[PDB]
């Protein structure tokens, strides 16, 4: 009586159920893990609070109307100031991290809708100003709020056109990134798990995010007839096989 | 035969001939087979 | 001192040869490789991943639009959408099988091109993906449509169908810029019986679609995508 | 290797073709799934397709020019292309890069082939053959200021000297700081408020130095010195979707703003051929 | 007369190619070798003997004074010194590690740093040295320093202490030529009680303070020094 | 509520030591069951005993 | 394969791989552990 569609996940303290799930995606088939000596580089050993940072952070819930263009939150940025996984982001000189990213949306069977939830490694947004004009750290660290696509340009910030993916390519290619779609039709929450991928073994967890997640609107939400027309959309997310390394006084970041 | 003594002057590799999409097309959780029902 | 004769072509560079060559840098340590998940070995392995296709083209600057092909509730007999099958051109050509279709000459193979239907989950619809292989005009009508190869799609739970466009041809390569004798066929999609919506519903519904290749696929002879170009050297 | 079975009528309980998309997974699906077929082989490997081979041609990735003139009263070489540099990247000419950025990271030896020609725009006599000097500049090194600064002794920097009208060849083993080189950076070099985005930040591997080893005859003459790369022992990772619009800039991802309209517009209807 | 065809890069002179030439004096003996100690035989030999550092810069000419780090007495709490890391300039420039460092662009592994007393025997101190890994600014006072890589040192009859900057990074190699993205840390030097001096005694103590590689040193991709460069040929 | 209904709620215990949390950010730090509705009709959260000292007073 | 009768006329060396800097980082007489007191 197992179904696809029904789900518990349970990480640390926190557990998630589903009951209309559409199976879940692990990123190019690996599933997150530490990171091994043949590889390590740091002589440091490392931290792993395990269970106070690898558990579920719910943050704050985005509402998608007929007019949404899509939301885009960065790792392990949207993660900066959740409990006890931030403080040691600001603390260590490095860390690395996977996660279990859950999004949820439900409905009732007169809605249709349909959500692309993504997640693209090394996301390297574009000026809006075009030339070679830089995106301003800030503007791609908006923390637990995310990027707003259907906000405007601002200065110093990224593009928010939404058939261009941010960077000059098309939304109908962004399939190749891991992904699972949300039809309200068929399916409530998507989840996907995202394995490390990186360059070198261990990175500043400030300088640079190493995965965009993306939720854009492609078949428009469409209610019952005067259903109020707009539905909440909640992401959760929770850093799995987290290290932290390099101890010491705690990064001051701009803004 | 190689006339050099680097690896980096050697000519081009030869073919991976690894070829497996499966990460890239099927990289769900649970194990999906043709035939059988999608969604359970 | 051994004797020699150079032979024409001494001298030339030719951009595809593969030779060996002395290292500038002699005894130099590469860094050490570290796992990375994802790599990729043939683009043979990407071009089998779906992607979406904008067969709704009908507007005018791009817009997220152009990926929806719209369904009418009640109409009847009717037809659905139409496309001719130039791989390398028209809607298949931003997709990423278009897109790497363009660096190569030739392909041959089966093409697989799905429909996941997104309409409200009380509604219900039968609807005919027609193939026509090459030599007949794009069909005009169902009865047209339906004498080559068809599924009929019962949309319902399972939300997706998959049509296999099989391999239909005489020579064994086509060309992927489009060319006549070489060309593969018709794509079209009619209303079977036709779209029903739920009560306190209305308006369109949409079809999203893929197209990705099957195991079946060969691209050859590369060459240089029509997709890029430049008039001067970009800088920093 | 067959490329199809045979297969025959079915009416079974077990349909292949419904699938569930929403669930990210593209379902092998075959002709014969759907349709009778017989049996057909592949008669092909896949050979060309392999990344060694995508990448491994050589590709111009530079145009720049020196010229061989009297430098007697000039006050800055470098600006009269008495002899030039580049500021070495991958990026700036955009045929080889849109290949390379279908892949994050990517890692491989380079083989460099530099090919240069002569050019005398003014009426001239007898042209004595030039030899081109190229040498590597790494960052850190006591950049060259003349076209004959004690630089050009380069005893520790490995340069090579080849005749203008031939071609220089020579391979580099992958000098990337990390594991692979990253064709995309979601950073920067630090944590600033204004320091630049992107990976120039990451890709700072210094510029190659070219200058002309002949002291002046009586007339000018013009060397365009191009650049070729070949990539061999290729590894890529992590697929990205193609490059759309057009480029503006070595390294970052930004677009031209009123670009136009990539996907073609159909001339009819959704339901036209 | 066996054919032949000539590449690309033919008569080319690439001064890091290692091939073999005709001797001019064939068949010369050359002289005898004899045995000489202090054969030389990896540079990564002698980079691991430690050398003084100029660490008190502060100087206007060159000054033997510039070695010595000045200690006073009776301070409580305060900073004794501060520099960034960056091997390839600054104090450590001139330093025999620095000045090798800058034979070659990229450099990883870890660095020792001693320091010995010299003041009267009779005395008495206690110091903390302090590693800042990369990402934080240089401490500002010792409770900001004491949280990261540390020693506490106790001025005894053992008259030096050897602090390691142990490897802390996530790129695996950084740019001996200061970088950024690079950067390795700060060190910075506090009195963690004071410096006490006996009676009869008074002034300021010294420390001297050395620079050498960890065994765990790399170094590689070699090119030349920003430190030595001429305007004419030498003559005799 | 109607079976064509949905909803999602979060159940969190607060062990002791803080104040009942005062917005579902604060809440979600702390033990929780994201609950979806569904056919299955009840969620079953447990409180974990959570505690210094090995027995609690009932009064 | 050599193409020269003389040995000058061969390439490069090959690496020592010797490596002992005891000569320079340790040329004290009598012999020091680490860990045990360095003056006795
Ligand atoms: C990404 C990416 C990859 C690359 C190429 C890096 C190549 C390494 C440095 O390239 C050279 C170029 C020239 C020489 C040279 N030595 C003597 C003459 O030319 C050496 C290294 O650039 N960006």
């Amino acid at each position: 009586g197992y179904s696809d569609r029904v789900q518990q996940i349970t990480l640390g303290n926190s557990t998630i159920t589903t009951q209309e799930a559409a199976n879940a995606v692990v990123c190019y088939a690996e599933w997150p893990e530490y990171l091994p000596d043949v590889d390590a580089s740091d002589v440091n050993k490392t931290s792993k609070p395990d269970t106070s940072v690898c558990r579920f952070y719910t943050l704050d819930s985005k509402t998608w109307t007929t007019g949404s263009k899509g939301w885009c939150w960065k790792l392990p940025d949207a993660l900066k100031d959740m409990g006890v996984f931030g403080q040691n982001m600001f603390f260590h000189s490095l860390g690395r991290s996977g996660y279990t990213v859950h999004v949820q949306c439900n409905a009732t069977k007169f809605h249709s809708g349909c959500l692309l939830v993504v997640v693209i490694p090394e996301h390297q947004l574009a000026s809006h100003e075009g030339g070679n004009v830089s995106v301003k750290y800030t503007f791609t660290h908006p923390g637990e709020r995310g990027i707003d696509l259907s906000s405007a340009n601002e200065v110093g910030g990224p593009v928010k056109d939404v058939l261009y993916n941010m960077n000059g390519t098309l939304l109908g290619n962004l399939l190749i990134f891991p992904h699972q779609f949300i039809n309200l039709r068929t399916n409530n929450t998507a989840t996907i798990v995202i394995p490390y991928i990186n360059s070198v073994p261990i990175d500043s967890m400030t300088r640079h995010n190493n995965v965009s997640l993306m939720v854009i609107p492609i078949a428009p939400l469409t209610v019952p007839t005067g259903a109020t027309p707009s539905l909440p959309i909640t992401v959760t997310i929770a850093p799995m096989c987290t290290e932290f390394s390099g101890i010491r006084s705690k990064s001051i970041v701009p803004q | 035969i190689n006339y050099y003594k680097d690896a980096a002057s050697t000519s081009s590799a030869g073919q991976s001939l690894s070829m497996d999409p499966s990460k890239f097309t099927e990289p769900v959780k649970d194990l999906m087979l043709k035939g059988a029902p999608a969604l359970n | 001192g051994l004797p020699t004769t150079t032979l024409p072509g001494s001298g030339q560079f030719l951009t595809t040869d593969d030779r060996q060559s002395p290292s500038a840098l002699p005894n130099y340590e590469p860094t050490p490789r570290i796992h990375i998940p994802g790599k990729v070995h043939n683009l043979l392995e990407i071009i089998q991943v779906d992607t979406l296709i904008p067969m709704n083209n009908t507007h005018t600057k791009d817009e997220v639009n152009s990926y929806l092909i719209p369904l009418n509730a009640n109409r009847q007999n009717e037809q659905v959408f139409g496309t001719n099958l130039f791989i390398g051109d028209g809607v298949f050509k931003t997709t990423l099988l278009g897109e790497i279709v363009q660096y190569y000459t030739h392909w041959s193979g089966s093409l697989r091109f799905s429909l996941m239907y997104t309409g409200p989950a009380l509604s219900s619809a039968k609807l005919i993906l027609a193939y026509t292989p090459p030599g007949a005009r794009g069909p005009q009508d169902r009865r047209e449509a339906m004498l080559g190869t068809h599924v009929v799609w019962d949309i319902g739970l399972q939300s997706t169908i998959v049509m296999t466009i099989p391999w239909t041809s005489g020579v064994q390569f086509r060309y992927t810029d489009p060319d006549t004798y070489t060309s593969a066929g018709f794509l079209s999609c009619w209303y079977q019986t036709s779209l029903i919506l739920p009560p306190e519903t209305t308006g369109q519904v949409y079809l999203l679609s893929f197209i990705s290749a099957c195991p079946d696929f060969k691209l050859r002879l590369m060459k240089d995508t029509q997709t890029i170009s430049q008039t001067v050297a970009l800088t920093e | 290797t067959v490329a199809s079975i045979s297969s025959g009528p079915k009416h079974t309980q077990k349909v292949p073709i419904l699938t569930a998309n929403e669930t990210g997974a593209t379902m092998p699906v075959l002709p014969s799934d759907s349709i009778e077929t017989r049996t057909t082989y592949m008669h092909f490997n896949g050979s060309e397709t392999d990344v060694e081979c995508f990448l491994g041609r050589a590709a111009c990735v530079h145009v720049t020019e020196i010229q061989n003139k009297d430098a007697t009263g000039i006050d800055n070489h470098r600006e009269a292309k008495l002899f030039n540099d580049w500021k070495i990247n991958l990026s700036s000419l955009v045929q080889l890069r849109k290949k390379l950025e279908l892949f994050t990271y990517v890692r491989f030896d380079s083989e460099y082939t530099i090919l240069a020609t002569a050019s005398q725009p003014d009426s001239a006599n007898y042209s004595s053959n030039l030899v081109v000097q190229a040498m590597y500049v790494p960052p850190g090194a006591p950049n060259p200021k003349e076209w004959d600064d004690y630089t050009w002794q380069s005893a520790s920097n490995p340069s090579v000297f080849f005749k203008v009208g031939d071609t220089s060849r020579f391979s580099v083993p992958y000098v990337g700081l990390a594991s692979a080189y990253n064709c995309f950076y979601d950073g920067y070099s630090h944590d600033d408020a204004e320091t630049q985005y992107g990976i120039t930040v990451l890709s700072h591997m210094g510029s190659m130095a070219f200058r002309i080893v002949n002291e002046h005859d009586e007339h000018k003459t013009l060397v365009k010195i191009r650049v070729y790369h070949r990539a061999k022992h290729v590894e890529a990772w992590i697929p990205r979707a193609p490059r759309a619009l057009p480029y503006t800039s070595i390294g970052r991802t930004n677009y031209p703003k009123n670009t136009e309209p990539v996907i073609k517009k159909r001339k009819g209807d959704i339901k036209s051929y």
